[PDB]
């Protein structure tokens, strides 16, 4: 899950 | 604060809320940019990506940047001109993202980045407009981009996301500098  | 600028936050926390109450997963299932073909045509999926923080500094970090660069580009160009830069900002970053790395990703910060490259190129390139980046502040968003490139962090960075973001507020910056 990759944050931004 | 203007009314962009405001649900814009608001959506964010509600969003944040359902997804301590309900968990991550439960929220991105319903908001995650389509992860199956089943959901393609579900439209709200390009763009409610942006609106789901896996934790409270990302959050937090993504509304303050979003409050002041957001409600800057709200008061002094109008609430039009954020609209847009948003849904194209959302909508580019999540589709690099998922390119480069496949649908499970979230927040606003493809956004925030475009507001960045967008509200500093507007202020070198167009003076009088009324928009700049703030020399502090252009060390705190340059530190700000280094800290995701290299995964600083404790969870991993969306780079596509990131990339797209700043591109599109550089050719938003460019396109409306040029007058």
């Amino acid at each position: 899950v990759r944050m931004x | 604060a203007g009314p962009v600028t405001w649900v814009m936050m608001i959506a964010c926390v509600v969003v944040f809320i359902a997804m301590q109450i309900l968990g991550d997963q439960e929220v991105m299932l319903w908001l995650a940019w389509p992860f199956d073909p089943t959901l393609k045509f579900e439209f709200w999926r390009y763009f409610t990506h942006a609106l789901m923080h896996f934790s409270l500094m990302h959050i937090l970090f993504n509304l303050l940047w979003w409050w002041y660069l957001g409600g800057a580009v709200e008061k002094r160009l109008g609430s039009g001109k954020l609209i847009v830069i948003t849904l194209i900002s959302a909508l580019l970053s999540g589709y690099v993202q998922q390119k480069f790395s496949g649908p499970w990703f979230g927040g606003l910060s493809g956004v925030v980045y475009a507001l960045m490259g967008y509200v500093w190129l507007r202020g070198e390139r167009d003076p009088q407009s009324g928009i700049y980046l703030q020399r502090g502040l252009i060390i705190f968003a340059l530190i700000w981009i280094v800290a995701g490139w290299f995964d600083l962090f404790g969870m991993s960075m969306a780079n596509g996301a990131h990339i797209a973001g700043l591109a599109v507020g550089l050719a938003m910056a460019f396109v409306d500098s040029l007058n």
